[PDB]
């Protein structure tokens, strides 16, 4: 995995 | 306007006689408005809930339970007035009575299993695992129910008993592990055949799936209503969804596909092991990420000439003699050109590898985990640039014919037949801004977005020359080197 998080 | 009755009633007297049919298709945001205060829109709201939650189970009480799954009380927010609203629903229709505590208990018995998961990794044939699995090696012999992820056909007289259930479940859990929690639970059917769930225990957004979901299939009836946009059978494939809890629904895990990203890591290294891996590409961009324009775009130059495209590779020597081949390459040209074009108009998030289904025998794309929406990344704390997802490797896999083509035409005829129903998209984007459940990551970005979204629909400019600056635009390296790593 390496996408970005996508977090907050 | 739900301030005067006066305007309610002429109304409420001619929803009553509406058919339960009709109310379905928005019935997530409907389902949204409900409260517990006594009010003449309240009751039909609620005369409306009931008749579609009592006429069609299948179709509502999913979405009734994840409005009334998990909903705290001390904190104050609509949900907890829908929450009540919805649980008040559900009692008028359980009192009418085996089939809706049947699929109450269907969904407390998924939600239950999505919640836990082990460590392990299996495939091929034959697995056992699962800790309290009674219920689901009997759940026909017990509660005659279908598995909650069939496209159940809508019937106008609403009861009916033709319905396949399913109580055999193999004992297998191919459970691949990514972010969080997956699960995958097979079962079988009444018919003979196996239906696979793939049950999520990480909070990914997957109510704003269903609802993107429900705008991709009145897309597909868009584009199901017309000559040009059906002559190509053209659609933007949906796969069904049914959120019991936003952190722990439950998905339809397609028929047999390898989703992108998990493929042509191998088919890169089968195919080119000379070349570098992506572990090279990876970091070396991550030393990328703080250096200039011309540093970055020289490295992803050099990367990108080293990792030649490899995705070609797929549909050859997988499928079929040529003609089967074919049909599945345009099958995946168009879905994925209608698949592009809608996420840019409605500003669709992540588009890795690992968000990407292809079919197999057929060829149509399938887009998973679509929760960031409506122009979210972009604005990352990592920036992109690409609207669409459009790699090296995804323009090989169009054929020999890069995007000028087959790919360029469906886009465009996708985005004429949008702005020519533009007028019925706006007003379903409308009914998604005015319910708090869509995720647009008082006054709110869901404005502007649906604003851009006019823009990007915008007659002003030639569909021709939209479509050749969108093409340009995602595929051009100087945009594709800032994006992410990897991503050749
Ligand atoms: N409809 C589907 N078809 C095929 N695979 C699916 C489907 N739905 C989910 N999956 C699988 O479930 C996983 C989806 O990724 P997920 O578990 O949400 O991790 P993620 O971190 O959110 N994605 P990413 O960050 O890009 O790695 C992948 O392993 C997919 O292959």
């Amino acid at each position: 995995v390496s996408t970005q998080e996508l977090y907050s | 306007n739900s301030h005067l009755d006066e305007l309610n009633n002429s109304l409420q007297h001619y929803l009553q006689n509406l058919p339960c049919k009709k109310f379905i298709p928005v019935f997530y945001q409907l389902a949204a408005r409900l409260m517990n205060e006594n009010s003449k829109f309240q009751q039909s709201l609620t005369s409306i809930c009931y008749n579609v939650g009592r006429n069609h189970p299948y179709h509502s009480l999913h979405v009734l339970f994840s409005l009334v799954s998990n909903v705290p009380e001390i904190e104050n927010l609509d949900a907890g007035s829908r929450y009540r609203a919805v649980k008040k629903i559900l009692d008028l229709l359980k009192v009418n009575s085996n089939l809706v505590t049947k699929l109450l208990c269907s969904f407390e018995n998924y939600v239950s299993l999505a919640e836990w998961n082990p460590r392990s990794k299996v495939d091929s044939t034959s697995f056992s695992r699962f800790p309290g699995y009674k219920w689901f090696l009997k759940d026909a012999a017990n509660y005659g129910l279908p598995p909650i992820t069939m496209n159940v056909k809508v019937n106008d007289t609403g009861d009916y008993s033709n319905i396949p259930t399913v109580s055999s479940f193999d004992d297998t859990i191919h459970f691949a592990s990514g972010i969080n929690a997956p699960k995958v639970i097979t079962c079988l059917g009444s018919n003979g055949h196996t239906y696979k769930q793939l049950v999520k225990g990480g909070n990914d957004d997957l109510r704003q799936d269903a609802v993107m979901e429900q705008v991709f299939e009145q897309v597909n009836g868009f584009l199901r209503s017309y000559r040009k946009t059906s002559q190509r059978n053209l659609s933007m494939r949906t796969y069904k969804v049914i959120p019991l809890a936003l952190k722990t629904g439950v998905i339809e895990w397609v028929q047999d596909t390898i989703p992108l990203g998990e493929y042509l890591d191998s088919a890169h290294k089968v195919y080119h092991p000379k070349e570098w891996s992506l572990s090279t590409c990876r970091k070396l961009i991550a030393e990328k990420q703080m250096e200039d324009l011309e540093t970055r775009l020289k490295v992803y130059d050099l990367v990108c000439r080293h990792y030649r495209p490899v995705f070609r590779h797929f549909f050859l020597e997988s499928y079929a003699d040529p003609v089967q081949w074919f049909t599945t390459q345009t099958n995946y040209a168009r879905s994925t050109a209608v698949a592009s074009v809608l996420g840019h108009v409605l500003g669709l998030g992540d588009r890795h590898g690992q968000n990407i289904l292809i079919d197999k025998t057929s060829g149509e794309v399938i887009h998973i985990d679509l929760g960031i929406a409506f122009e979210q990344g972009k604005k990352l704390p990592v920036p992109e640039c690409v609207p669409f997802r459009l790699t090296r490797d995804v323009v090989d896999g169009m054929g020999i014919t890069g995007v000028e083509g087959v790919f360029r035409r469906c886009m465009e005829f996708t985005l004429e037949t949008l702005r020519r129903e533009e007028d019925s998209l706006l007003s379903v984007l409308e009914v998604l801004r005015y319910d708090p459940l869509f995720s647009w990551l008082g006054e709110s970005e869901a404005e502007r977005a649906i604003l851009k979204v006019r823009q990007k629909l915008s007659s002003t400019l030639s569909v021709e020359a939209s479509v050749g600056e969108l093409i340009r635009i995602a595929q051009d390296p100087s945009y594709l080197a800032l994006m992410f790593c990897g991503w050749s």
